[PDB]
């Protein structure tokens, strides 16, 4: 992980995915002041491993694609550290039931 | 087709999307058609050999098709082709071949850009059809040479050959219908023939292409240029041939002759004698008729003008929605069995009947089938004729031979046989659709019991008026009759008016007792109300459940009376407890307040709105629930029946005496609007003389007029509230309000008191004229009279000047509601059609038409909105003292056990340390509920819609089984512990033998469980409610039973039902938003502002929250606002003025003087910059000349010297030289730069920042929530990213209407918090209650799709779902061209697919089969 | 006379009260296709391949119009006429399917061109009835 | 693909009858019953079909058999005998 204060050069962006299976992230110092995972309206995601996942398409008839989907993007994808297909299980108070669970896959 | 046909009877599956190959064109032709006639040749008016022709099908009814020899009901047509002298573009694909050309190269038919490059690699990665071929065309298209060698993947050094040629390629750009290009002295330019783009798509790798977005057998790029062009059969343009001389062809009969015409001058001009740049012409003129066939409405091109003048219908033209195929002949059409008439209210039909007039009877008719049972009737019927009512109109013989019963010479003779239909009369209890357009409800449609009455009327019961949004004001309603046995059933054991009584919608009812019915009752249910036996027999004898026994009068002695409340309780039916407390209502209930019911008899309280009205506790919403659907029908009946018999006797009326108020009151009513009157001068003339200082972010003007209009409506309310006060209960207006059956406080006030202020666009009447509002005042007139304020009542009646003004004010309602059911309109189909394919699947999971999850169980709870009430959850509230006192059992404390006059083993229960285990782990988990429900519903709500109605299952028990709360209960610890353990168990939502699926299992039930515990805690179960064993057991059972019926139907259309229950209220919005806290543009507007996911919304705004120890401080508050707002260099300017001061030491402005010595003691330019700052404005902005000094210090840095004068110095001033000719210029530069660059404080954007003492609901240390108001900020501007990071805040509560940027900062999954907390607020602005899970399911499917999905042509109408399907809604004809250009595969398993395949759709009754078991077949038989 | 609907006393419809008058006019004309060949105003018959209406033809007169006294019903002929095919193809008009009344005035005038021009007026008194507005 | 069924034994599906099923079997019934199919109940003195129906269905002599497929495709036999009728 490297946080940078203002921006990196272009020129040093390229040795981002250039050493596998090792993977580089890139964060910006002045967006990780305030935890957003903190939020009152942003609730807890979970990833699950390639078993949980698998578990769950199985359990449910799904295709990957049937899933509902979150950003690679996604503050709280970036946050967890997702990588594409992985899955993450999002937990919510209900206002029906107590808590209910949603899945999204990554994108 | 009508006539048998060996051939097998099949479904379409599957709709394979392609283009036509020539080649396919020519096979598939029954003629070459050649000549532009239609017929007359040598002589005989009969089809040519050329045109329309027998070999494509008949004109006449003939019976003679020449190829099929089937007639015209039965020969669909057989299509033609014409063999096109020159290549065309096909007119929809026109720019896709284009985007195709800029893909590819013009020269070797090589797809420009190879595997080699790595950005091709990841677009020709893209499993998406589509996706893939404009990430390949945004790639290709700046790429301009053809590569013959290109850099290897192993080193860039040594480049590797590609194949392929090494040509130039050119920009093309599209002229009208034709394609040019400008390769590379000065650019070359040429057109590109159709036939050099049809050589390259034929040159064009079947692995290129497939690539792209096509497919080699369905849909090839070459076939996009057509080449053979097909001609439609006569069905498709039909020749509408009236008289013999006269013919009359079809428009596109025209267009294709048009196009034969222009295809045989070119076919014979570049045969003949060719002079090259004419045939260039030629062939310009048969690519526009056979684009213009296709498309007239062409972009930026003449329209194909008819002979007429008229444009030419093209197919796209057809197709084009909202009356084309697709909308107004396949998702809508007329219909057959199908009446519509003028409706009538009628007291005296049952709820669930409609009246249907004779005439309509007799016209309508039903195909029973001849069977034993009906034979002996169904022959009185047809003996009975088509002219007498139950008759019959025709008899169906096996043969298909119909027997028309008005002519047929065996009409009467005719001997009925098994198996023939007879189409009999509609008679009385034939179930039929009643509807009234426009249907934006489930409700506007329901299944009615005919009653066959006379008089051309149809008549239907009044409380079922609500529903259908019917009045008798000359409104009109359809009628549907079904002809299957099946649709009859589907009607009756869906549809029917008895089971909609209760709506999803609001889990509320949707009908109940209204106007006459519920004025009357009111009277009837009195203290003072008493009945004299000779009219309570007669009111008895209505009632038709009447069990013969006549009610033992209240008072008996002086003379025998009856109360209306007694007599009332008739209708009332045995086991219907209802318990309501208003305002004082004590046990004794003083004011007749509340209501009491036992048993189904009232004790005390008035009837009214609330009780018998469609209320959310209503005595409705409990008959429905607790009696059934067929009962609760009756109930709607047998109240009217008797209530309106009392009124038509009792009597009422309304007259201009009900209007007059008191003489008294009116003078008071006067001196408050004259009071009000001064209040405002008073206020006028304080503005006039600048005393008046202006409110935070608001004019001297803005402020001055809200105080006025304040005034002025301050007063409207209060005069009006003392005619209210004073109009007695005699007062017949009062009465209709009182009983809530029509009229409202503001409608006295304006009748009786005053109109008051009128208003358009939110501000009082303006001056339209310069400076007055009417030429009958004087200018610059500010008065309440000037300005639009009613000083009358409309008893009274207005002056001209108030005539005028209210006009104005009540034009722009007019206007408003206009537009508002316009908008609405739009807003409830793009709902309804982003939603159609959303059910609840056999997995209670909630799908679309791909299969694809939107919520893993509807409503996030799997419960049926229709079966669900409001319940209060007891362990959330209180003191934590009180909870302690109403649930801890404690058998090892003498003064904390169960008293042994609770139960029969409370002697020995105490100090049992095993039994004591159970009440601990019991108490530990009520405490462990309390918990988790205040992080659930942090404000402390406690009443929450819930599933299973538990004070009515212990109410209706006590009832059940005599419950004496004296004797001691024969219920042991573990009977109550265990047994509501055990049936925790038994509430099954989702059944799975799996971890996943029970752990789903778990969280659905996880809130109806904490009341369950909570409702059945071992202390409540003994003391509260005196429950038996018997009485427990038996309270259980109902609990799960009652539960398990509560759950979701798979079948269950949620995806409409959620649409329309949004749909249908939005309608009724009034808004913008009052007629002037914030003021955020709410309603129908904002709705829009919502569902189109806008990114410009008019109203962004912030809500800070205080950081958790300064909520009460106003001081930090005015901290954090003073950091955050947004302040300017130009907002605290006066004046910048540039004057030549050439002496640095000296300056020849004497003010300046004393400034230099100073800013000197403790080379520059001879040009200064003088900036003059308001002393007021930067006080209201806190600011110092320092402050603002170091801000342009540190913009310029070391290129400009700054001097500036003392925050005491009379006059403020900042002076400003440049640092180090054309030198005055640069100084104009530098004060713009100063003005409109310069950012002084606060964070951008956030312009207004407000000060609100909003409240707060949180814990005491004693347990028990209370008020405790904090300081918040309001903003006028929003930048989440940054107010966040900010110091002194909230991070954690900071919240924005701008869900497009919660989305951005927070994540998706709370982005989809911040969206459904707007739609409901959008909602809740109008007051109105849709449940959870409706604006839950549109936001879940706005979201699902990782991101903000807008519900537009553009967001869910671009998804994966079906070709058809899409076409449905916006696009249409352009969803089409691309379907067969993609070769797209419709699954057919959308609604919309089945609707326009004329096949069950699997919807509802759909979504399951149906099999004979010939096993169990044998084994009954 | 619940929600936006009225009691109306019918011994005061009898004695006429809100009782209306009600007429329509049918119009027809002789149109001369080319020259010589013209349309004729006539009671026709079945003779040869007429498209004739299923109304009643036997309230014309020999004119092809209906005298200003008779009664006419559903879509019983009011002017019949005739156009020419190279026999006779019908050109009458019936009422008005969902109308029904007395023949009021038959009007026989020449349009400007020189041709047969007729019109029709069919008089109905109207009662108010239940689902009648006010 | 005979996957598809899935067995008597691993049934998810609800063990009470949908509105739906109710309606439609009602429907169907009285259709065939309509069109002179035999009768499996004593019809006491019974004539309309939707009545004989649900005479049928109220003795669970009905021979039907709901096919509930899922979202996959893949599909529980239910039989009307089985099924719970709360409703
Ligand atoms: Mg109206
Ligand atoms: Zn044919
Ligand atoms: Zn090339």
């Amino acid at each position: 992980i490297f946080v940078y204060q203002n921006n990196i050069t272009p020129s040093a962006m390229k040795l981002v995915p250039s050493i596998p299976p090792a993977t580089i992230e890139t964060f910006n110092e002045a967006a990780l002041v305030v935890n957003i995972t903190h939020h009152e309206l942003v609730p807890k995601h979970i990833r699950l491993s390639s078993d949980e996942k698998r578990e769950l398409l199985k359990r449910y008839r799904l295709k990957e694609s049937q899933l509902p989907r979150i950003q690679r993007a996604d503050p709280v994808a970036l946050y967890l550290g997702l990588k594409r297909g992985e899955v993450v299980k999002i937990i919510r108070k209900s206002e029906t039931s107590g808590r209910y669970a949603s899945y999204r896959i990554c994108m | 087709g009508q006539q048998y046909s060996s051939a097998p009877l099949r479904t379409v599956k599957e709709v394979q999307f392609g283009l036509f190959s020539p080649e396919e064109v020519r096979a598939i032709s029954v003629a070459k058609i050649r000549f532009p006639e239609t017929m007359d040749e040598t002589q005989t008016r009969a089809k040519i050999g050329g045109l329309n022709d027998p070999r494509l099908g008949s004109i006449d009814r003939n019976l003679k098709c020449q190829t099929c020899q089937e007639g015209m009901n039965e020969c669909p047509g057989h299509f033609g082709h014409i063999d096109l002298a020159k290549p065309v573009f096909h007119v929809g694909f026109i720019a896709k071949i284009k985007k195709v050309c800029e893909c590819v190269c013009m020269h070797c038919g090589k797809l420009l850009l190879d595997e080699h490059n790595e950005l091709m690699r990841q677009a020709l990665a893209i499993k998406d059809s589509k996706k893939r071929f404009a990430a390949i065309w945004t790639l290709c298209k700046t790429k301009m040479v053809c590569e013959t060698d290109v850099p290897s993947e192993d080193d860039p050094t040594q480049l590797v050959s590609r194949g392929g040629c090494g040509n130039t390629q050119p920009t093309i750009r599209k002229d009208g219908l034709k394609l040019v290009g400008s390769w590379k002295d000065e650019p070359e330019l040429r057109v590109l023939s159709t036939e050099e783009i049809l050589n390259i798509f034929k040159h064009i790798s079947v692995k290129d292409f497939t690539s792209l977005g096509f497919n080699e057998v369905f849909s090839r790029p070459e076939w996009m240029i057509l080449t053979c062009l097909p001609v439609p059969p006569p069905p498709v343009r039909p020749s509408i041939s009236f008289n013999e001389s006269q013919r009359g062809e079809d428009d596109l009969t025209f267009k294709l002759a048009d196009i034969l015409k222009a295809n045989i001058s070119l076919e014979t001009l570049e045969h003949n004698g060719a002079p090259h740049h004419a045939i260039e012409e030629a062939e310009s003129l048969l690519q526009f008729h056979v684009a213009t066939y296709m498309d007239n409405d062409i972009a930026g091109q003449p329209q194909a003008l008819q002979k007429s003048g008229r444009p030419v219908k093209s197919i796209r033209a057809r197709l084009k929605g909202k009356e084309g195929r697709i909308r107004g002949n396949l998702m809508g059409k007329r219909v057959d069995f199908s009446a519509r008439t003028v409706i009538s209210g009628d007291p005296n039909l049952e709820l669930d009947q409609v009246g249907v007039p004779k005439s309509i009877a007799k016209t309508l008719t039903y195909p029973e089938v001849v069977t034993p049972y009906n034979i002996d009737r169904l022959t009185q019927l047809v003996r009975n004729g088509p002219n007498e009512h139950p008759g019959a109109k025709y008899v169906i013989r096996d043969s298909g031979d119909r027997i028309d019963l008005r002519y047929s010479k065996r009409a009467g003779d005719i001997q009925l046989q098994y198996g023939w239909k007879v189409e009999r009369h509609i008679m009385d209890n034939d179930p039929v659709l009643f509807n009234r357009q426009p249907s934006l409800h489930k409700m506007s449609m329901m299944a009615h019991r005919v009653k066959v009455i006379p008089y051309s009327t149809f008549r239907l019961n009044l409380s079922v008026t609500s529903p259908y949004n019917a009045d008798f004001d000359g409104d009109e309603m359809n009628l549907h009759v079904p002809q299957s046995e099946e649709t009859r059933a589907e009607l009756s054991q869906l549809c029917a008016v008895p089971l909609q009584i209760v709506s999803p919608q609001s889990n509320k009812p949707c009908m109940g007792i209204v106007q006459d019915t519920l004025c009357g009752i009111r009277k009837l249910t009195l203290r003072d109300t008493f009945i004299e036996l000779d009219q309570v027999l007669n009111m008895l004898y209505w009632v038709p459940d009447w069990d013969g026994v006549i009610p033992t009068p209240a008072i008996i002695k002086p003379k025998p009376l009856w109360s209306g409340k007694q007599i009332l309780s008739v209708a009332i039916p045995n086991g219907i407890h209802l318990q309501r407390f208003d305002e004082g209502t004590t046990l004794l209930s003083p004011k007749d307040n509340g209501m009491l019911i036992i048993d189904g008899q009232i004790i005390f309280g008035v009837v009214e709105k609330k009780t018998v009205g469609s209320s959310n506790g209503g005595l409705i919403h409990v008959v429905t629930r607790e009696k059934g659907p067929q009962v609760c029908a009756k109930l709607f009946g047998n109240i009217q029946k008797v209530v309106n018999f009392w009124l038509l006797h009792n009597g009422f009326s309304t007259g201009i005496g009900d209007t007059i108020a008191d003489g008294p009151t009116m003078r008071e009513i006067t001196e408050t609007i004259a009071e009000a009157k001064k209040k405002v001068l008073d206020v006028t003339k304080e503005a006039q003389a600048n005393l008046l200082t202006a409110k935070h972010g608001m004019t001297l003007r803005e402020s001055f007029e809200d105080n006025v209009v304040r005034f002025l409506n301050e007063a409207r309310d209060k005069a009006g509230r003392l005619a209210e006060v004073n109009l007695k209960d005699l007062n017949n207006v009062k009465q209709m309000v009182m009983a809530g059956s029509k009229g409202s406080f503001i409608n006295i006030a304006q009748m009786s008191a005053c109109v008051g202020q009128q208003s358009v666009e939110g501000k009082r009447i303006a001056f339209g004229f310069v400076d007055r509002t009417l030429p009958h005042f004087s200018k610059d007139d500010y008065s309440p009279e000037s300005k639009g304020f009613v000083e009358n009542s409309y008893l009274r009646g207005l002056t001209p000047q108030e005539f005028f003004f209210h006009a104005m004010g009540g034009r722009e309602g007019l206007i408003d509601t206009a537009v508002k059911t316009a908008e609405t309109g739009y807003i409830q189909r793009r709902l309804v059609k982003a939603l159609e394919d959303i059910m609840v699947h056999y997995d209670n999971t909630t799908r679309n038409s791909l299969g694809n999850v939107i919520q893993f169980i509807y409503g996030e709870d799997g419960m049926d909105a229709a079966h669900i009430e409001k319940q209060s959850l007891d362990t959330i509230g209180g003191s934590d003292a009180a909870f302690e006192k109403r649930y801890r059992v404690d058998l090892l404390n003498t003064d904390h056990t169960l008293d042994p006059s609770l139960l029969e083993s409370g002697s020995e229960i105490l100090g049992d340390l095993k039994l004591q285990v159970l009440l601990d782990e019991e108490y530990k988990q009520l405490v462990k509920d309390r918990k988790f429900l205040r992080e659930v519903f942090v404000d402390g709500e406690a009443n929450w819609p819930l599933p299973v109605n538990i004070r009515r299952i212990i109410q209706n028990a006590q009832q059940t089984f005599h419950i004496d709360h004296t004797k001691p209960s024969d219920l042991t610890i573990k009977d109550i512990v265990l047994g509501v353990k055990d049936l925790q168990e038994n509430l099954l939502v989702l059944r799975g033998k799996n971890e996943i699926i029970q752990n789903a299992q778990r969280d659905a039930v996880t809130l109806f469980c904490c009341l369950l515990r909570s409702r059945l805690a071992t202390r409540r179960v003994l003391q509260e409610y005196r429950l038996t064993k018997q009485a427990f057991d038996w309270v259980l059972s109902n609990i799960e039973a009652q539960f398990l019926r509560s759950v979701v139907h798979p079948g269950e259309m949620v995806g409409v039902l959620a649409a329309q229950s949004i749909g249908e209220p939005a309608t009724q919005m009034t808004l913008n938003t009052f007629h002037f806290s914030k003021k955020v543009t709410s309603g129908v507007p904002r709705l829009k502002e919502i569902l189109n996911v806008a990114k410009n919304m008019k109203t962004p705004s912030l809500t800070v929250y205080l950081e958790p120890g300064h909520a009460a401080d106003q001081e930090q508050a005015k901290l954090i606002r003073s950091a955050i707002e947004h302040t300017t260099l130009k907002s605290v300017t006066i004046a910048s003025e540039i004057y030549y001061d050439p002496d640095p030491r000296s300056t020849v402005i004497p003010e300046d003087e004393e400034i230099i010595q100073l800013h000197f003691s403790l080379q520059q330019s001879p040009w200064l910059l003088r900036l003059e700052l308001d002393r007021a404005a930067m006080n209201d902005k806190d600011l110092t000349m320092g402050q603002v000094g170091e801000r342009i210090k540190q913009t310029f840095k070391n290129d400009l010297f700054v001097i500036w004068s003392e925050d005491n110095d009379e006059k403020l001033i900042i002076r400003c030289r440049v640092v180090r000719a054309e030198e005055d210029h640069m100084l104009k530069k530098i004060e713009n730069t100063m003005l409109e660059n310069i950012t002084l404080r606060g964070v951008e954007n956030i312009e207004r920042v407000v000060m609100m003492k909003y409240d707060r609901k949180v814990p005491s240390p004693t347990g028990e929530y209370v008020k405790e108001p904090e300081w918040v900020l309001e903003t006028d501007g929003v930048n989440l990213s940054e107010v966040m990071t900010v110091p002194g805040i909230d991070p954690t509560r900071i919240y924005t209407n701008s869900f497009i940027d919660i989305m951005e900062v927070l994540g998706i999954e709370a982005g989809r918090a911040a969206l459904y907390k707007e739609v409901y607020n959008v909602i809740a602005s109008d007051g109105s209650y849709v449940n959870y899970r409706h604006m839950a399911l549109l936001v879940d499917v706005m979201t699902t799709q990782g991101g903000l999905t807008s519900v537009t042509r553009h967001g869910f109408n671009r998804s994966n779902t079906g070709a058809l399907m899409r076409c449905s809604f916006e696009e249409t004809v352009e969803i089409l061209f691309e379907a067969g250009a993609s070769a797209e595969l419709d699954d057919c398993r959308g609604v919309s697919e089945n609707v326009i395949l004329g096949q069950m759709a699997p919807i509802g009754t759909g979504a399951f089969d149906v099999m004979i078991d010939e096993e169990s077949l044998v084994k009954y038989m | 006379n619940q929600e936006d609907s009225m009691i109306m006393n019918q011994s005061s419809i009898d004695r006429g009260l809100f009782r209306s008058l009600f007429f329509r006019s049918y119009m027809d004309q002789e149109k001369k296709y080319g020259m010589s060949i013209t349309e004729t105003f006539e009671k026709p018959q079945r003779t040869n391949t007429l498209r004739m209406k299923h109304g009643t033809y036997d309230k014309l007169d020999d004119d092809g119009l209906i005298a200003p006294g008779v009664r006419v019903s559903g879509e019983d002929v009011i002017i019949g006429k005739t156009t020419p095919i190279s026999s006779k193809r019908d050109a009458s008009t019936p009422l008005r399917s969902t109308e029904n009344g007395i023949v009021d005035q038959v009007l026989v005038t020449t349009n400007q061109d020189g041709l047969k021009f007729v019109k029709v007026r069919v008089r109905t008194t109207k009662i108010p009835q239940i689902g009648d507005k006010f | 693909l005979k996957e598809k069924a899935i067995p008597k034994d691993q049934r998810a599906t609800t063990p009470y009858m949908t509105k739906y099923e109710r309606a439609r079997i009602l429907g169907t019934r009285a259709l065939q019953i309509s069109m002179n199919a035999p009768v499996f109940v004593d019809l006491e003195g019974e004539t309309d079909p939707l009545r004989i129906a649900m005479k049928e269905l109220a003795e669970k002599k009905i021979p039907l058999v709901i096919r509930r497929y899922l979202p996959d495709g893949s599909f529980e036999d239910w039989s009307v005998e089985e099924l719970i009728v709360d409703l």
